DNA sequence: ATCAATATCCACCTGCAGATTCTACCAAAAGTGTATTTGGAAACTGCTCCATCAAAAGGCATGTTCAGCTGAATTCAGCTGAACATGCCTTTTGATGGAGCAGTTTCCAAATACACTTTTGGTAGAATCTGCAGGTGGATATTGAT
DNA sequence: ATCAATATCCACCTGCAGATTCTACCAAAAGTGTATTTGGAAACTGCTCCATCAAAAGGCATGTTCAGCTGAATTCAGCTGAACATGCCTTTTGATGGAGCAGTTTCCAAATACACTTTTGGTAGAATCTGCAGGTGGATATTGAT
């Protein structure tokens, strides 16, 4: 009987409270649900972005997602890529030319 | 006897390079440098190839998108040629400074 | 050495910029640019390789480096 | 002996999209993006806390800090999500 | 009748403000603002006297910062009156949302 | 109460010129006032969103200057001199 | 009897910061006796280094009494103080600077 | 109640500029700058910290966080200083 | 916009191999069950300090007029940087085998946390000194017309 | 060049607002003990780095030619700065009531802290397979030129 099952969760929760227990502080003490509730949201998180990045590449025909459709995914999102300023290594960058620059 | 006008070319490199995502500075010279830049710190140092990698990807990923910038920099003065002072200001805004 | 990172290679990351034209004086501009980049990075990241008393740069000594100077990179083990 | 996020992301891979796999590289990716945002909303409900004279770390703390550093819609419905799996966690 | 150039006044008031420090924003209106927004976000909130100081010391150290950057960008385009797109350019650079 | 609204317009012509003084600016175009306007909300919405939300979550009714100093702390505009 | 800020031979109070780190980190976190020594010696070092340069910049104006003005002007005028410095300083203002091409020809 | 730095900004003060005072604001000023460093050290220390799976934070650790925060001349003259009041310290 | 002749680009389809995924066991978490702690929500309450209100007055905002000079448009020609096909020097790569040395591990001295009971340093208001904020008035620019 | 018209100093002046000192309890810093680890400290792995060699294969460096872009010069409509008249609304001084921080107290529901039992996730080798990168040849884009 495990806590990310009973949370119905993929994630894994005992192992998130065993990261947020060693975050804060000496005198620190992490609730129950906590665990739960941060789990709940990496998970979420991690959904939305595999659910754009999966498009990203369906789109392209391929079947494995690769650091190129992450790339794509997350910069065409306003909100993912407000999220994640990180750089994405392998990944490139949204192709894009400044009308003054071409041809007339 | 055929040529292609000035810029044509170029632009079709920028269609190639922003669909690519390869790394576009060579491996073994960044290597070289990074190795120098190094040794001015801490010597006989050791890099782990993993290392080397991720500055190089850091490294070409923020060379891009400081010419993103350079590049707006020089369309707003009317050009179509970056330049320096285009890099300057660009650093400046940035705080880079 | 700085003079490796040669000028085809400069105008191919310019181009991924969306660069259509480049001034001839751009090339020591970038060199002295990205050689200010790595000293800064470097620098940090040989700082947390010396604190772990080892000989070897690893790469989450550069991880750890860039998310100081707010250049986080994912891919290399955080 | 070292740990990861890969087992799980590659479980959440295969509901959004069982038709899919993904490369290793891409997997690093998902690695450092969990990393990174477990961190950020760890950091933020540790100072909220501190900020409140407070020790414990509840689902409070989270929540107020998922607010604080997600942007609004994805904030609305990762706040869902949590208030969900908490609920149906407390639920026996 | 006597007359000063334009712009001459334009620089003696450069050298004015930038040699005081005052608050530039009159207090009632940025006040006003304030509780204005705050409002649109929750109802029934007070604000201790210096939670509004602090909103405009930030407030005006931003928009003096950023009419700094704006001001390089209308010089960079070789002129010498800011305009909008000077200020977008500045935000662009800056990273900040549009 | 009283209703608010239109307090953006209290920000006036002369506030944003002196303001752009200090920015060591000589001249201004006529449509500088409206895009500062705009630009000076966005900013107060994102700083008292976040100061709100630290009230909120303490459970008070009024906003502290140290709602205020951890909201820009988070937007990395820290600020010195109301931390206490 | 004697503080251990006197036995560091400083003025900063080593007890208190000692108390600080123990409050705010880690979780089974410990902290040794010597890192709130060598905590309290830099925190009081910067502190004198920016109290000097504001100290000469009041002098400059003739004033006995340092105010955020001063402050500001030994902040921003210090190459090095500038860069560790990134926050507003309240009251502060900003360093007279007016470019060239504003100025009259 | 409410601890400062207050009387150690102005102890320090004394030491270099004895004619000199400061103005409260300025001293709000001072106590924002201490406190904000003071949280930049303790953050880099605590990270130092856990990158190396270590549970105490030492000399040592503080020490490299002065040269990771620190620029360049006067992070030369804050280890020293740091070292000199250990040393001193350490001698009973 | 058609005529031509480049070259580029874009599908469709193809075949291996470098990566992926699926298979099979061993430890360090993850889950249980018990026994304490404890932190933080109550439920009162003392008591800042925040929202109003009133009221007087001048520091400023508003609006208009007038024209100086700036930004935007246009033309131009010198010359800078793009395109090119040439010629060769450097990077790529791919095992090999040595080895420097991260990453274990096993071991105890030093260094740390507790813990009950000391002593003292620093905070909160009272109590006194006193810089300096601007008020005023002339000497020294600074600006702009002629 | 000189005045004429303003603006700017720069120094001198006096009590007010705000600073430097002065005075008392409380939390916290200190010196004692005793009980627990932490993370060097050595000694030895195996990774996985560096340094080779050694091709062929790119990819760069080089020089030439000129298209076309940048910068300079010229012009002018009208936008924006300066000044002025007018009077409103912010500022300032000072109260009022009381909403709602924040200081104390109790004290269960919620945590840590074991100590054992049992599971899962990580590692290291098997077992296919996505798609890189290669071919063709059809249509396109680009550029010269009745």
């Amino acid at each position: 009987v495990s806590r990310s099952q009973r949370a119905g969760l993929q994630f894994p929760v005992g192992r998130i409270h065993r990261h947020l227990k060693s975050r804060t502080t000496s005198h620190g003490r992490v609730g129950a649900t906590a665990a739960v509730y941060s789990a709940a949201i990496l998970e979420y998180l991690t959904a939305e972005v595999l659910e754009l990045a999966g498009n990203a590449s369906k789109d392209l025909k391929v079947k494995r997602i690769t650091p190129r459709h992450l790339q794509l995914a997350i910069r065409g999102d306003e909100e993912l890529d407000s999220l994640i300023k990180a750089t994405i290594a392998g990944g490139g960058v949204i192709p894009h030319i400044h009308k003054s620059l071409i041809g007339k | 006897p055929h040529r292609y006008r000035p810029g044509t070319v170029a632009l079709r490199e920028i269609r190639r390079y922003q669909k690519s995502t390869e790394l576009l500075i060579r491996k073994l010279p960044f290597q070289r440098l990074v190795r120098e830049i190094a040794q001015d710190f801490k010597t006989d140092l050791r890099f782990q190839s993993a290392a080397i990698g991720a500055l190089q990807e850091a490294s070409e990923a923020y060379l891009v998108g400081l010419f993103e910038d350079t590049n707006l920099c020089a369309i707003h003065a009317k050009r179509v040629t970056i330049m320096p002072k285009d890099i300057q200001l660009a650093r400046r805004i940035r705080g880079e400074r | 050495n700085i003079q490796g990172i040669t000028k085809p290679a400069i105008r191919r990351l310019a181009r991924r910029g969306g660069v259509k034209r480049i001034s001839g004086l751009i090339y020591e501009e970038t060199r002295g640019v990205l050689k200010v980049f790595l000293e800064n990075v470097i620098r940090d990241a040989v700082t947390y390789t010396e604190h772990a008393k080892r000989k070897t740069v690893t790469a989450m000594d550069v991880v750890y480096a860039l998310k100081r100077q707010g250049r986080t990179l994912y891919g290399f083990g955080g | 002996r070292k740990e990861s996020y890969s087992i799980y992301v590659y479980k959440v891979l295969k509901q959004v999209h069982p038709d899919t796999g993904i490369s290793s590289k891409a997997m690093g990716i998902m690695n450092s993006f969990v990393n990174d945002i477990f961190e950020r909303i760890a950091g933020e409900a540790s100072r909220l806390a501190h900020y409140n004279k407070r020790s414990t770390i509840t689902s409070r703390e989270i929540q107020t800090a998922v607010r604080l550093l997600l942007p609004g819609e994805l904030a609305k419905h990762a706040v869902s999500e949590g208030t969900k799996a908490v609920t149906k966690y407390t639920s026996a």
